[PDB]
């Protein structure tokens, strides 16, 4: 489950939609901890 | 045919970061480990740095520096930091001749040509003895009190150091008679819910300026200007004060 | 606009010790650190002890350098300021203050084959942020 | 684990008790998310 929102980095009017900041949770070296990380996600690559 | 390309180098002022890099192009990078050699001019080599699966470093880094290899690209960098001024030298890459790491010079069989990494700041960018180190004993200086007509333009005037104000961040706080302080201004371009836009604050050089539009009655108040930093205890400072007063 | 209340104040003989309780009520008392503010009657402002979410990191000010004590118990939700060797000058007015920051939780705990259930946190960032926002009434000490 | 019972449907006498009604939780093909599913097992097939 990502949690999703638009980049809004001085975009363009043709580059609305087309970019998601997602941040979701991972497993860290050690499999008993879990930490939140990021990362930029084109519009064709994820779904609701 | 086994060969090492390098890169970085130049002039840094002391306290400075800077990043080297060492390719290795002829040979499997994960069948043998890396170090970094420096030759001080008429020193012999020294260890400074070497990875293979364990991270090694010399006696004088000191926690300094910091070496990693990407496999990706097999190649092995030296992340310097606080670069102080002894340690200009020209650095060396060499590969060693297994997967384990030596600090004597004879563990290693290809050398690189060389990249000198010269600094000499000589303390110009700090110095201290008043300016930086320790920041002395300074005080915020503020004018006794201000007066002008309801519905006017009032300026508070709140100088001081260069390390509490100029190299700081400055908050001001408005203290009400018979009343608890409030926080009114924080990094001197924002405010909170509960204070309208009525209040403008700005900087520049070491003063910081307050700007009061639409003074009233209900703004008559005690204000101080105050700066925090957790690096240096002098920058923690609270101003004199300025008394408002309305006609 | 929480509640903030201050007590444990008196009437003490110079070269005596006291301690101020601090209570904190509709928010996390964890979650922010702590600061003391001294104010004489009719002079500015005085900053003399900051102490972090944690209670690890402790800054004092010159003028109460090796006696003043500070710490804080999160269990309690309640604030200890010890005092030592006081002196005629300690008069004034003590504020109590919390931080701004609002600490966030780092890692939290997990279950591999789970990974879906909230578990307690397990570490965490915080502290310093020696910014004040909301000052309480305060509590009245006198030397003499 | 599994939260087992008999399957009687006018069940023929033979097989009293041949089959289990089997309930467990279950991992989808998000991490973060479970299900609660169920199967039929023979006894032959599970140990209690
Ligand atoms: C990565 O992992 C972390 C932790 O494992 C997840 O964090 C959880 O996120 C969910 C979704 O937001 C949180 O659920 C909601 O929390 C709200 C606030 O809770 C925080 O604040 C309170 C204090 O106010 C703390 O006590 C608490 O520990 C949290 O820090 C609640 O208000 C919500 O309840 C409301 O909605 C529900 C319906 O959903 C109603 O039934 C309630 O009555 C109420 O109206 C809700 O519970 C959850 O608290 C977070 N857990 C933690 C430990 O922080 C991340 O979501 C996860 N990331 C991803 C992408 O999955
Ligand atoms: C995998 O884990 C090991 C073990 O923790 C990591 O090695 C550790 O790396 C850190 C820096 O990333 C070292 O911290 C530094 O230590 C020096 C010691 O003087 C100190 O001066 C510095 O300020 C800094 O704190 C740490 O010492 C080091 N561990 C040991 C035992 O030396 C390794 O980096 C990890 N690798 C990856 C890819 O995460
Ligand atoms: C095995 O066990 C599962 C779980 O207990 C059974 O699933 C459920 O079975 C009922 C009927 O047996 C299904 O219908 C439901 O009946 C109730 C009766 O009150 C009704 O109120 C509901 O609205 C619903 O119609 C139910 O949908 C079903 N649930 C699921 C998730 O499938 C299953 O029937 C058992 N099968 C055998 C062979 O024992
Ligand atoms: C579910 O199946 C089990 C397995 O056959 C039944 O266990 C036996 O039931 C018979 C009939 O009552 C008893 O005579 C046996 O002693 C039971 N075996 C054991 C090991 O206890 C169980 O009775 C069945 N239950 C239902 C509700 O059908
Ligand atoms: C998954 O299995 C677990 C454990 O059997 C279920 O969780 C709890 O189970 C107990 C006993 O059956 C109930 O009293 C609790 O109410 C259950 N928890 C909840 C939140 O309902 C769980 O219901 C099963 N299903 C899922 C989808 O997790
Ligand atoms: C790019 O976006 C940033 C916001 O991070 C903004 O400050 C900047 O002005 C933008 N660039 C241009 C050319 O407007
Ligand atoms: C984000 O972009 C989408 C375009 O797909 C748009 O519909 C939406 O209004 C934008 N804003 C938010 C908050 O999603
Ligand atoms: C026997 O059980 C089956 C199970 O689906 C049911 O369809 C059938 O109607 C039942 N017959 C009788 C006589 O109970």
């Amino acid at each position: 489950t990502l949690q999703c929102t638009n980049v809004t980095n001085n975009i363009t009017d043709d580059m609305r939609g087309e970019l998601k900041n997602c941040s979701f949770n991972m497993t860290t070296e050690l499999r008993d901890k879990k930490q939140k990380v990021y990362s930029l996600f084109y519009r064709l690559d994820v779904v609701q | 045919e086994v060969q090492l390309v390098e890169s970085g180098g130049g002039l840094v002022q002391a306290g400075g970061f800077l990043e080297l890099s060492c390719e290795l192009r002829g040979s499997i990078f994960n069948q043998y480990a890396m170090a970094w050699f420096r030759q001080a001019p008429g020193k012999e080599r020294e260890f400074v740095a070497g990875m293979g699966a364990v991270p090694h470093y010399g006696e004088f880094v000191k926690g300094r520096f910091t070496i990693s290899r990407d496999n990706a690209k097999s190649t092995v960098y030296l992340q310097m930091s606080s670069l102080e001024p002894e340690d200009t030298a020209i650095y060396f890459c060499a590969r060693s001749k297994s997967t384990y790491i030596s600090y004597n010079s004879n563990g290693y069989d290809y050398w690189g040509q060389g990249t000198q990494v010269t600094v000499s700041s000589g303390g110009s960018g700090g110095g201290g003895s008043g300016g930086g180190g320790s920041g002395g004993q300074s005080v915020l200086t503020q004018p006794p009190s201000v007066s002008a007509a309801p519905g006017q333009k009032v300026t508070i005037s709140c100088s001081g150091n260069t390390s509490n104000i100029g190299n700081n961040f400055v908050s001001w706080y408005q203290q009400r008679p018979g009343r608890a302080p409030q926080l009114l201004i924080y990094e001197t371009d924002k405010r909170p819910s509960g204070i309208p836009d009525r209040f403008s604050a700005s900087k520049s050089g070491t003063s910081g300026t307050l700007a009061i539009t639409g003074l009233q009655t209900g703004d008559e108040a005690d204000y101080y200007c105050a700066t925090w930093a957790a690096s240096l205890s002098s920058a923690r400072v609270f101003g004199t004060g300025t008394q408002v007063i309305v006609l | 606009q929480v509640q903030l209340v201050e007590s444990g104040g008196g009437v003490v003989q110079p070269g005596t010790s006291l301690r101020l309780s601090c209570a904190a009520s509709q928010f996390r008392f964890d979650g922010y650190g702590m600061h003391w503010v001294r104010q004489a009657p009719g002079k500015g402002l005085e900053w003399v002890a900051s102490i972090s979410h944690d209670g690890i990191k402790k800054y004092h000010a010159e003028k109460v350098w090796g006696r003043f004590t500070i710490s804080r118990d999160n269990s309690k939700n309640t604030l200890y300021l010890q005092m030592n060797s006081l002196r005629p000058e300690d008069t004034a007015l003590y504020y109590c203050a919390k931080d701004l920051r609002e600490d966030e939780c780092e890692e939290w705990w997990s279950d591999y084959y789970d990974f879906g259930a909230q578990l307690p946190c397990a570490k965490s960032r915080g502290g310093l942020v020696g910014i004040a926002d909301n000052w309480g009434q305060g509590t009245m000490v006198t030397v003499s």
